DNA sequence: ATCAATATCCACCTGCAGATTCTACCAAAAGTGTATTTGGAAACTGCTCCATCAAAAGGCATGTTCAGCGGAATTCCGCTGAACATGCCTTTTGATGGAGCAGTTTCCAAATACACTTTTGGTAGAATCTGCAGGTGGATATTGAT
DNA sequence: ATCAATATCCACCTGCAGATTCTACCAAAAGTGTATTTGGAAACTGCTCCATCAAAAGGCATGTTCAGCGGAATTCCGCTGAACATGCCTTTTGATGGAGCAGTTTCCAAATACACTTTTGGTAGAATCTGCAGGTGGATATTGAT
């Protein structure tokens, strides 16, 4: 017994002898499709964005119980925007609560810190809304959803009702050992289961700021279009 | 109003765009 | 079954003796191992089993059931392996393997 | 007075086919096919032998031997039946 | 850390911001020649100044430890 | 009367000569010449039979061998027939001098 | 097994066992998205999730859209968490993978289906930065969500013509599952019969490799169970058997829905680091 | 005496016909002629030495199956 | 691990061709005389391995690639 | 600029390279060359610099004998050129098994 | 004295009579039979030795290069065949236009 | 410890014209062209000695070995002067 | 296109060489048993020589370009081979008369094996000599456009 | 027929590494004579096996004719040598660094070698059995006349 080589022939014919239901409520919306196919280069950190949602548990204490007299109209979206601010708030000026959150530092020395707040440069479009002058809209992207024409930003309620938020903040952390209450994943590790820049390189910031001054008079271009219709 | 700047900045895209992207 | 062999312990059905001595009779050295030279007993038994399974295969083209020569070259220079490591060989009464060239037809 | 390879091959080819025949002419060709290349592999041994200093044939040189002159596929087939006779033979027990 | 890398990061994903620059600004001029037949009366606007005041984001988050490179490598 | 193609039985006889495996060469001649080309060296070299029918089958197989040499050669010439040239590049790349 | 998988419309207890709950020995159901496929054991973090929708394309670039699914490549270094994502969804489905590191190297190719309502990416296999065993597929998983229809096939069909542009030859890795075990040996067969109703003269086994990329320790083994190898007739001899008669009359009278080897918007990738 | 012109016309015909060739030319007889005693002098001077070695006034069969084998045309089937 | 397409040498065939009697070239050779040197430096390689192989040995020495040639039929001579 | 006639040069940098005796193919590649034509036979093994000369001076004298006599088939088939059909009825005419 | 002068030559018979001890298989051979054999490689090694004073007259070089070896080994054509097994070590070759 | 018929080589170059001098890249190749002929010539002189069912390795057979092993003329004239240098041997007892 | 016209193939009597086998006898070895020297597994240990590593200089690799010319093609023009047919020289296939191949003996010259003495062929130390690589500055082939 | 820039030859010349021609030494094998086997030289015959001469038949020699096939012209155009100008991997060239060689020493398998002995694979040949090569009748495959 062998097995066959190169250089052979080929004889064909010669004469040898559960269809779930409640997801309505769930996926909404149309997206249109372009002849031209789609490229991407995004996160999607990005597209998700605040990272944190709180879940039934305490959504009870703030939609249903703070909501009896409350003169200011206290939503649950920024229920979710402003308690997710401090989740992170605190991390970046303290990277070792895990192994003590009876170590829960207050507020009474955060309250410059988070208040002057750039978290990883989040507010990097107003300064260059700036150029654009779109101040009397926001800054709205696809990467937003449709929620967030109506939204109200973070500093006007910290001293108005977010000395009232990271109360209730606290003592969940207690019982999780410091980590989100849906927690992160197995991260700790991979283990179980549950001279060259002399010469051509020398202008790499000239290569693309061509395109950031393009960037908003073709965004004028447009804005030319949506003040024509005032 | 609405389009005295429609009607200037019109050229600084070919100004531009024969600048650098058509070498 | 028995306690004598004629050195048949290697599932062969060749001499042992007998090519130990004919490697003892190259004797370019000294020292030929005897107990050794049973890999090649069955060097030999190898590709002379596959040279008669050609046989075999060639045997059933015409119902023919001896063997000669001429389609002895025929199953030696159809296996691409052992073509040329046979190719310095002519097999006398052999004939040739048919093959017109394609371009000399020109359905005429 | 002579000795021949041809009931070998006699045998070699009623143990895989049993009814075929040989005509003696073929028979001539292949125990000059086996005797030459019996002296290929020899003479490719004794020199490999030689200039590797060593002073002895053994199975490592007949191994290679039969690696080298043999082109590759059947050169393989060949080391793994070699191998498995010479550890046949190897085996020497009571039964 | 250095300059054989710092170019690294920076070549792929402006490999596929010219994929983008040759995709997101040809979109935006695909429904914009509807407006002129316009003569959807007043949202569809909105929407091609959403997905083009996209165009100028994507480039815009490259930006910010862009320019760092630059300066914490040569101090 | 009647006589086919002029120049396809040449295939017939392609066919019909590489479907059988005889010798060619006739044996009479053969021996003659195999004799005047042994007395130039020494008289009375005497033979053997299948001696001399080896040297044939070892001419035949040389001289088939140069024929299909030139014949790969001359239809590499763009061309059907094999000439004086064609012969002679197949001995000069075959190795010969 | 682990409190069945509910996600789009398909509720999925899983075929194995458990990569998953670290934090998760405590729940009755997990909650999966489609392009995200952000896992969420709890409702509200998942409903909310839902009014944070953005996302409506997995994060890479498009190659195919044809009239039944589109393909797409999304890269393990330029998305972090997204590639991990559905790095947990196929090892509920299938075991015969390693988590050992948080997996970064290799290229995603994983396909949807076109509605109005969003794609769905139903279904995906791994592709390494690197030959060592060819590599073309690493691990494939059609989903149960949406299994019981032929385009899991079809991911086969777009594994090939990766190869055709690459012009390296390659396999699939050595663990192979029992669901693909079916379904590798359906497709090296009815390739091999494609060429054969063509191509009226002679074939070498080097162009059976270079014109269809199938590797030749693949090809061959394949030839012998389809039995269209049989020697003894003056060469290696490839021999029609009647039932081709019908089969490549299968693909043509009962024709299916197949790839394009010009619609490629895709060029081979140069790479640097390593 | 001279008879390397014996190896006639149709002989060396069917023995081109074999080799797959299908135009002869005119002229090709003479050289196809010096080919074959070309070989034939370089068999047979080897032939004439293996034989006056071993002291023996006949050529057989081995001698020449020898002096072919070294020349590296070697032949199976007669020795 | 260099396993990569540096079989793409050079075309310096415009210069071993010149050391041959050659006049112009007319392109395209390039790639099948890459090929017939693929298969000649694998052809030889192998022999060579083998024999440091044998040597129980892992380097090869001119010894093991003049041995090689010489059972190849094509002698390197004068070298060791 | 001045420039010769096409054809000439060709022929000045023939007579050139019949002079010379430099080696030709240069060092580096073709060394690595061999280094990655030997790593799949077996994983690392060593490399003697003499070794690398040895595979270089064989492999060009290789090289140029098959174009000497892909030249001389060239100018059979009635051209001045070389293409593909030279070079494979060279190496079928040399018979490389 | 020696026995390599008294054949009359230069190559060593007692050497190269160790050698062919070393290189045979028929495990005997007369020491007169050397003597035949060491002069051939005399008269075979002096017949390419003699022959490479080729053009020394017009380019005087009084040493060779390994090209000088090899570019009159070749136009001695009987030598051509005897050598057709070598390919000379940087050697060249001979000036030859189609 | 080393092995080489160099010096040898040297005294056949004296013995012709002296004036000159070897390379020692050509020693080398003079060396392994002398190590080549040596080779053919004794395995073809061992194996005709083998086939021919005799035991001394003679001298005849190494003539007649450099007769088959040789091109003509060349042949012819070696086979003078080794006949000449074994019977001018043999003549001294 | 539709038959003619062979000639390929195929299925089938038949007359032997021709495997072939089985005995059968047997000259020549193969497997065994057991002393007996030695080649070899390989183990440790310098150290030679390769393997990267890198830094500047720099000849050559490689597009991009053009001009023209040497290769693929069509047509035709003359002829040298293929192909019957008639005749036939030569061979194939059959029969008898002598030399060297093979084999078996004898004896002596030559080769193996050994203990000896002494020079040859080898470094390496390298001093020493000097011929070739490469340089360079006047007369001398040598080709494209006019 | 001629200009004229491009590149060659040759004498004279400067460096420098390569050859060579020693002495020390040095030691490891070549040459000397002894003694025993032993195979080669040679003389002898036994007898196959190789030389050579007579009938049928068959393929071979040689025409005559027909004609596709070399082969030459002319044309047109893809493609390919020759150049500019620029990068870029190469070529040194240290220069260091580490890791498989090649030893010396080393203590055991193991093939060799002797005598013995019982099959055993060579061959002879005869039986007899027949597979196959040879011949015959006939379906039919492939392709020429008009």
């Amino acid at each position: 017994r062998k097995i066959s080589v190169k250089q052979h022939l080929k004889i064909y014919l010669p004469n040898d002898l559960m269809t779930w239901n409640e997801y309505d409520k769930f996926y909404t919306g149309s997206f249109q499709e372009t002849t031209s196919y789609i490229k991407f280069s995004a996160t999607v950190e990005d597209c998700c964005g605040t990272n944190y949602n709180m879940d039934e548990r305490d959504e009870t204490f703030l939609n249903e119980q703070v909501n009896k007299g409350s003169s200011d109209i206290l939503t649950e979206d920024e229920f979710e925007i402003l308690c997710s601010s401090f989740e992170h708030a605190i991390h970046e000026r303290q990277p070792f609560l895990s192994m003590d959150p009876e170590s829960i530092l207050s507020f009474e020395e955060l309250k410059p810190t988070l208040i002057k707040s750039d978290m990883a440069d989040f507010n990097l479009r107003n300064q260059l809304n700036h150029e654009i002058n779109s101040h009397k809209t926001h800054f709205i992207t696809q990467f937003d959803p449709v929620s967030q024409m109506n939204t109200r930003p973070l500093i006007q309620l910290i001293e108005k009702f977010g000395s009232k938020i990271y109360d209730y903040w606290r003592e969940r952390k207690i019982e999780v050992n410091g980590y989100e209450i849906f927690p992160q994943l197995k991260f700790e590790r991979p283990g179980e289961k549950e001279i060259l820049n002399s010469q051509r390189l020398r202008a790499l910031h000239q290569e693309l700021k061509n395109a950031k001054d393009l960037a908003l008079l073709v965004a004028k271009r447009e804005n030319v279009s949506l003040n024509w219709i005032n | 109003e609405q389009e005295d700047t429609f009607d200037n900045l019109q050229q600084e895209i070919y100004d531009k765009e024969t600048e650098y992207f058509s070498h | 079954l028995r306690s004598q062999s004629s050195s048949a312990r290697a599932g062969l059905q060749f001499p042992v003796g007998r090519i130990k001595r004919y490697l003892k009779r190259h004797a370019t050295g000294r020292t030929r191992v005897g107990s050794k030279a049973a890999i090649y007993l069955t060097a030999v038994l190898e590709y002379l089993t596959a040279e008669v399974l050609e046989l075999a295969g060639n045997a059933a083209k015409d119902l023919k059931v001896k063997r000669i020569t001429p389609r002895h070259l025929q199953l030696a220079i159809r296996g691409d392996d052992e073509l040329d490591s046979l190719i310095r060989a002519t097999i006398a009464s052999g004939g040739v393997l048919p093959h017109i060239n394609k371009a000399l037809l020109l359905k005429v | 007075r002579k000795e021949t390879y041809s009931s070998y091959i006699y045998k070699v080819l009623k143990q895989t086919h049993p009814d075929t025949g040989i005509s003696q002419k073929s028979m001539s060709i292949l125990n000059s096919f086996v005797n030459d290349i019996f002296e290929r592999i020899a003479t490719e041994a004794s020199k490999l032998a030689a200039y590797n200093k060593k002073s002895t044939i053994s199975a490592r040189e007949i191994q290679t031997a039969v690696r080298l002159i043999l082109p590759g596929e059947l050169a393989k087939h060949a080391v793994s039946e070699g191998t498995r006779a010479v550890t046949k033979y190897s085996s020497s027990t009571q039964a | 850390m250095d300059p054989s890398l710092v170019l690294e990061q920076t070549i792929q994903d402006v490999s596929n911001l010219p994929s983008e620059f040759r995709y997101l600004l040809e979109e935006i001029g695909s429904n914009d020649l509807k407006l002129i037949e316009e003569k959807k009366c007043q949202s569809l606007q909105r929407e091609k100044c959403v997905l083009a005041n996209t165009a100028l984001f994507l480039i815009a988050r490259h930006l910010n430890k862009l320019e760092k490179n630059i300066a914490l490598l040569e101090e | 009367p009647h006589r086919y193609k002029p120049g396809t039985v040449a295939l017939r006889e392609i066919r019909r000569f590489q479907k059988s495996t005889e010798l060619l060469i006739r044996k009479l001649p053969f021996q003659r010449l195999v004799r005047e080309i042994a007395q130039d060296f020494k008289t009375d070299l005497r033979f053997q039979s299948s001696a001399i029918g080896a040297l044939q089958e070892s001419v035949e197989a040389y001289l088939v061998s140069l024929f299909e040499d030139t014949n790969l050669a001359a239809i590499h010439a763009k061309r059907v027939t094999i000439q004086k040239k064609d012969i002679k590049l197949a001995r000069r790349l075959r190795g010969e001098r | 097994n682990l409190n069945r998988i509910i996600m789009g419309k398909y509720e999925i207890e899983p075929w194995y066992f458990s990569p998953y709950p670290i934090e998760l020995t405590d729940e009755d159901f997990i909650y999966i998205d489609d392009f995200t496929l952000q896992y969420f054991g709890s409702k509200k973090q998942y409903e909310r999730y839902r009014k944070k929708c953005t996302l409506r394309h997995p994060p890479g670039n498009e190659i195919y859209r044809d009239d039944y699914v589109s393909f797409f490549e999304i890269d393990g270094r330029k998305q972090r968490t997204w590639c991990r994502n559905l790095c947990l969804l196929s090892k509920l489905f299938l075991d015969h993978k390693t988590l050992y590191y948080d997996v970064d190297p290799f290229l995603f190719y994983c396909m949807t289906r076109r509605d109005e309502l969003g794609h769905h990416l139903v279904g995906y296999f791994s592709k390494e930065k690197e030959s060592a065993d060819g590599y073309n597929v690493a691990c494939i998983l059609t989903l149960p969500q949406y299994q019981r229809m032929g385009y899991g096939k079809l991911l086969i069909e777009f594994s090939y013509e990766l190869s055709k542009k690459e012009n390296k030859v390659g396999s699939p890795e050595k663990p192979l599952s029992d669901l693909g075990l079916l379904s590798y040996r359906a497709y090296w067969s009815d390739t091999l019969i494609t060429l054969l109703v063509e191509h009226q003269k002679e074939i070498t086994i080097d162009e059976i490799s270079s014109m269809t990329s199938m590797t030749t320790t693949d090809i061959l083994h394949t030839a012998k169970t389809l039995n269209i190898l049989r020697y003894y007739k003056g060469q290696h001899i490839i021999f029609l058997n009647e039932d081709i008669l019908d089969r490549y009359n299968r693909l043509k009278a009962k024709k299916r829905r197949t790839i394009d080897p010009n619609r490629l918007i895709w060029k081979p990738p140069v790479f640097t680091a390593s | 005496r001279d008879n390397i012109q014996g190896i006639t016309k149709p002989a060396i015909r069917r023995l081109a016909r074999r080799g797959g060739v299908k135009r002869i030319s005119g002229l090709i007889y003479e050289e196809v002629r010096a080919v074959l005693k070309s070989f034939l002098e370089s068999v047979i001077r080897d032939s004439v030495t293996y034989t006056e070695h071993a002291k023996r006034k006949t050529v057989t069969s081995l001698d020449v199956v020898y002096a072919l084998k070294r020349q590296g045309r070697t032949l199976y089937g007669f020795g």
